[PDB]
RNA sequence: UGGGGCGAAGCUACCAUCUGUGGGAUUAUGACUGAACGCCUCUAAGUCAGAAUCCCGCCCAGGCGGAACGAUACGGCAGCGCCGCGGAGCCUCGGUUGGCCUCGGAUAGCCGGUCCCCCGCGGGGUCCGGUGCGGAGUGCCCUUCGUCCUGGGAAACGGGGCGCGGCCGGAGAGGCGGCCGCCCCCUCGCCCGUCACGCACGCCGUUCGUGGGGAACCUGGCGCUAAACCAUUCGUAGACGACC
RNA sequence: CAAGCGUUCAUAGCGACGUCGCUUUUUGAUCCUUCGAUGUCGGCUCUUCCUAUCAUUGUGAAGCAGAAUUCACCAAGCGUUGGAUUGUUCACCCACUAAUAGGGAACGUGAGCUGGGUUUAGACCGUCGUGAGACAGGUUAGUUUUACCCUACUGAUGAUGUG
RNA sequence: AACCGAACGCCGGGUUAAGGCGCCCGAUGCCGACGCUCAUCAGACCCCAGAAAAGGUGUUGGUUGAUAUAGACAGCAGGACGGUGGCCAUGGAAGUCGGAAUCCGCUAAGGAGUGUGUAACAACUCACCUGCCGAAUCAACUAGCCCUGAAAAUGGAUGGCG
């Protein structure tokens, strides 16, 4: 017999091998399309999670309640200091898929990005990437990286920038980078890359890859919550107080003849360290370190021109629970997945 | 016939090719599919389509991911064609399949050899010519390709590179005939010997 | 029942010189030229006079359901030709009650704009296909005229702004209004 | 948890806050051209517009599915990768010339040649001339298959030394070609003489792709010179396992 | 099919006398399976499917001017609520809306619950019985097991393969 | 189970029944006949495992009746009148909500009317009859093949593949 009165399902399916993520540095899936006309930028970056605050912004949305009003707007701080860029790569199309040629990353390399590697480091010897250098610097740095460009040319059509983030200019106690590759959607393939050429070894700010009141999407994985029960996983119906075998439950979970439960069905599991995309977030601010010309410059972050302080968005004793911001932060509207100090692409 | 078979898929006719196929994958010949967006089949487009969509819908409630899988490309649509043509739980039909290989366009090694037609499975001899159709390319597309714009400009310029090996083979052809009548009077008594048994005429 | 043969001849003008690649026929005289493949209908296509008078269609082991076709392929000749000698003109007369409708070609021929059908705020946009030279007329009030030399490309484009002019939740006994065709003609009559 | 105010941290609530994103095929339907059916016709051959549909895209998982590139065990005893070229021996098998290429049309094609014309040795065009139950035919082409003698003719610079360096071209999942110097060596396809090769005394797995695939060990040259897991710590995570 | 209604007019909408079917959400027949007993009614929760479309998207109808409305097509994409009474399924009313469509899955779902009703043993009235006692005639009290085993599913380690 | 053939010591060869013969899967890897149909739900075998009245110029055959070089059919042009507010009905019905009826002239041919519609006309149209074209045309039945009628619940079965 059917259901008497009918309701909405719990929680969609659309979304629903619902474990723990494999990975953690939120991986991007889908680089914008590349319009070839439009010049050379970066398309993603990869800041971390602060805390959060109070904006007061005068609205103009003409025909709303709110035309001209204050409203205060809950906004995120994510703590994004410039990354560098060590190599690029190079993806060709095929039928069977997207397959990738030919990864080239710089002479040098740095020390954080090497941490990206070898598990357990201070037992090694720290030899990743020292038989790669020797090749930026003779007859075969010439060859297989000359004659490899030419290649990249030739036969490549879309092109990523693999780049580490400076873990060092963080209160984080890691020292282990962020490597990934960041699309580049430029204009035409030699002038997407006669620039990653040039931009090796070399720092990349959040002020090139995004303008403040873009739209962007934030990518990551959820704060983590352990096994839960159905009624806190799927967020379903609690049971009357009066049930024998427990009541933050599901009752049936199916008809006793599709003779398995079906995929569909609410049941206990692993609840947040999922990875989500999020999307259509609005930048209110792109920020600027405290730097020097003479003794430092607090000022330049949480100053507005309408008050005139000379604050730090770091609020008196950090942003709990895990401290000052120091960099370039990029404020975002409202709440973004994951816990604090999380990384953020 | 002997050693490995390349079969071109354009202008066959998706199962009366692959129940020829079949037999010979079960005879213990290599066969190799290729270029599988053109195989094509009888009944309209929509048809078929509609008969594919048909497919798509089968599908195991309690859970998906054991149940049919639908793949999308042609070169997987055709396997399954053939498969459903072999005796697949047993250990023979297994080692059959894997005599096959089947292809969407056409790639290195195979690009470089030449390559046969089962007229048995051909379009134009199996179908009266006032009848409709599909080509696998089309259907697989609008059930969830992602790779008919890709396989179209890599099969385009491989036309383009074919064509100049097709010119200069044309021109070693002209200097063979060419060199025949350059040289017909120490042949001229060979020549002799090959069109008396039936050879060159 | 098979009919052993069938067939037509179109009668081509000293004007106009068509050359059948094939099955596929070209026409060219004054206006321009066209094209158009007859690679389904599957026919013989001759051009029989000499100097250049016939084409001539056949069918030839044809059941009923084709002979249909060898009169239709004459047709689409027959339509080219004049569509390239004279070149047609459907003339659209917009008709209403009330709203103005408001007309405003925007590059050549290529957008049909209009404003107010009805009232409503929405303005409609046209494109008219390839060819197709749309231009609003004179010595008549609400008139446009689409000028092309090819019938299929521009009776599409007169049906897309008649469709695109259609009304909705009404009596259409009642609300008569909208842009539609009130004369196929051509450009050229002689 | 003696009681109760207030209460950081942490969980957590349309009980606070933020964010929910795009294409394609077309149904019904509406249409264009237009046949049957010397008219009319949404259709018989052709087209067009068309959605909470369907499929896809963003989104989530990620294969007894692949990618790229890092480093490759100094040693106190180690063990290997190449490269080449050397000697035995478990085993697991299938085979027993190759074919090195257009595109597609099918009530049509193939090729030649352009005198002529346009484009980038090529491509396109036009004219003519041949083939088209196809003879620059997958009914297809090629190459040979008992050995060497030597002493004529026909044929004469062909081939070789894992002969040796350089420049190409080829990337869809290349794995292959191609094209240039120099050393030494050899003189082979077809006719013929002329002799020869254990002639095993009618007998079977004969012949090769075979320096197969893989698993164990005897020579030289050049390079090499760890990471992983545990333990510890941290928590970004928690049952334990897993992870940062 | 079709006699009629519909001012007129068969067939916008309807439609008699007849007649051809489906359907298994109604009850019957039947007695094929189970009596070394498959938990026997409702409610809650939760999935999924069907369409026999109540809403909404796109459409063709009307006796469609608008407004409002019914007929029908693709169509099952997302919807179908809060209560008073009632063991109830079933009902009726208030209320909201956009709708308050209809159904299936062992008459979906007792090692999911509850146990209100059925349907033990205690009891009470009605009637019948001479009586023990009977009564789809009323009424109040009445123990609701066991998962560790294979499976499905949800997560979690992992696995041969890639030196 | 129960249909069809066929009744079974254990084997080699040959041969068959009922069945089959793209491939699963043995056999058509006949240069097999002659047909019919294209299904936006095809069809595809005695039980047995699906449909009906009823539809259906979807196409193919008949059957019968028609029409016509005195030149039809179809197409484009002209008339479609008068005797005549004919009679009943008046509420209007002069051809026309309805009916008895109910025929002549001009004839060419025009029904005292098929309809639109009009309160009634008109105005329009249709029978009838002409003008223009050139040879086959039309109607009712009846069958063959397909289309519709045709709507169900874990996903989906000519056996599957096709
Ligand atoms: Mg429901
Ligand atoms: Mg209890
Ligand atoms: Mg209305
Ligand atoms: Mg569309
Ligand atoms: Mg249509
Ligand atoms: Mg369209
Ligand atoms: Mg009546
Ligand atoms: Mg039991
Ligand atoms: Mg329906
Ligand atoms: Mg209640
Ligand atoms: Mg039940
Ligand atoms: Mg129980
Ligand atoms: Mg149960
Ligand atoms: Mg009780
Ligand atoms: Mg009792
Ligand atoms: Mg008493
Ligand atoms: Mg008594």
């Amino acid at each position: 017999s059917h259901r008497k009165f009918s309701a909405p399902r719990h929680g969609s399916l659309g979304f629903l091998p619902r474990k723990r993520s494999s990975r953690h540095r939120g991986k991007v899936k889908s680089f914008p399309k590349d319009d070839s006309s439009k010049p050379v930028h970066l398309t993603a970056f990869l800041g971390y999670k602060a805390g959060m605050t109070h904006i007061v912004r005068e609205v103009d949305r003409p025909g709303s309640k709110v035309n001209k009003k204050e409203v205060v707007e809950a906004v995120t701080i994510v703590e994004t200091p410039p990354m560098i860029v060590v190599g690029i790569v190079g993806y060709v199309e095929t039928p069977r898929g997207l397959r990738t040629f030919k990864t080239i990353f710089a002479e040098h390399i740095s020390d954080e990005c090497k941490r990206r590697f070898y598990k357990n480091w201070h037992k090694s010897k720290k030899k990743a990437f020292t038989k790669y250098c020797k090749k930026w610097q003779d007859a075969a740095g010439a060859a297989a990286l000359a004659a490899d460009f030419s290649s990249m040319k030739a036969y490549c059509q879309v092109i990523r920038v693999i780049a580490h983030t400076q873990m060092r200019l963080l209160p984080l106690r890691q020292k282990k980078a962020h490597l990934m590759e960041i699309q580049v959607n430029g204009g035409t393939v030699a002038e997407k890359l006669d620039w990653a050429r040039e931009r090796l070894e070399q720092q990349v700010p959040v002020n090139q890859v995004f303008g403040q009141d873009e739209m962007i999407d934030v990518i990551g994985v959820t704060k983590g919550k352990g096994y839960k029960g159905v009624t806190s996983r799927w967020h379903t119906k609690k049971l009357p107080r009066k049930t024998h075998r427990g009541l933050r439950k599901v009752a049936c979970i199916g008809a006793w003849h599709p003779a398995r439960v079906a995929f569909s069905v609410a049941r206990a599991g692993q609840k947040g360290y999922h990875h989500r995309t999020e999307i259509n977030k609005k930048i209110y601010k792109i920020g600027q370190g405290y730097l020097i010309k003479d003794g430092k410059l607090i000022k330049n972050n949480a100053s507005t021109d309408y008050d005139l302080s000379d604050k730090s968005i770091n609020p008196l004793g950090g942003f709990v629970h895990y401290g000052e911001v120091t960099n370039d932060f990029v404020m975002l509207k409202g709440c973004v997945v994951g816990t604090k100090k999380r990384v953020l692409t | 016939e002997g050693q490995v078979l390349v079969l071109d898929g354009r202008g066959h006719l998706l199962g009366r090719l692959a129940a020829i196929v079949a037999k010979q994958v079960l005879l213990g010949r290599k066969v190799v599919v290729v270029r599988c967006e053109g195989i094509n089949i009888s009944g309209n487009f929509y048809r078929n389509k509609l008969k594919y969509l048909a497919f798509l819908r089968k599908r195991m409630n309690t859970n998906p991911s054991r149940g049919p899988y639908h793949f999308r490309a042609p070169s997987r649509i055709f396997w399954r064609t053939v498969r459903g043509m072999l005796p697949h739980k047993t250990k023979r039909g297994q080692a059959a399949l894997d005599r096959l290989k089947v292809f969407d366009g056409i790639p290195p090694p195979y690009d470089k050899k030449k390559r046969m037609v089962v007229p048995a499975a051909l379009k134009v001899v199996r179908l009266k010519p006032t009848r409709k159709f599909a080509y696998l390319g089309r259907l697989a597309h609008e059930v969830g390709w992602k790779y008919q714009a890709v396989t179209a400009t890599l099969e385009e310029k491989r036309k383009e590179k074919a064509k100049i090996h097709y010119r200069k083979k044309k021109q070693l052809m002209r200097l063979r005939k060419q060199a025949e009548k350059n040289v017909e009077k120490k042949i001229d008594r060979f020549t002799e010997v090959l069109k008396t048994h039936g050879f060159l005429v | 029942m098979k009919t052993i043969l069938s067939n037509q001849t179109v009668d081509i003008p000293e004007n106009v010189d068509i050359t059948l690649k094939g099955r596929t026929v070209i026409v060219k005289g004054p206006r321009g030229t066209l094209r158009r493949d007859f690679n389904h209908i599957n026919v013989e296509l001759s051009l029989l006079g000499k100097k250049k008078k016939r084409l001539r269609v056949d069918k030839w082991w044809g059941n009923r359901k084709e002979l249909a076709t060898v009169r239709t392929i004459c047709s689409h000749v027959q339509n080219m030709i004049k569509g390239v000698t004279l070149g047609f003109r459907y003339k659209m007369r917009s008709v209403y009650a009330h709203f103005p409708i408001n007309v405003v070609i925007q590059e050549n021929g290529s957008l049909v704009e209009i404003r107010n059908f009805l009232g409503e705020k929405y303005i409609r946009r046209v494109r008219m296909r390839p060819g197709v030279a749309c231009s609003v007329s004179q010595a008549q009030k609400d008139e446009l005229i689409l000028e092309g030399n090819d019938i299929e490309l521009v009776s599409n484009s007169a049906a897309l702004i008649q469709q695109a002019t259609t009304v909705k939740n009404k009596d259409i006994r009642k609300f008569l209004d909208g842009i539609y065709v009130s004369e196929k003609g051509t450009v050229q009559q002689a």
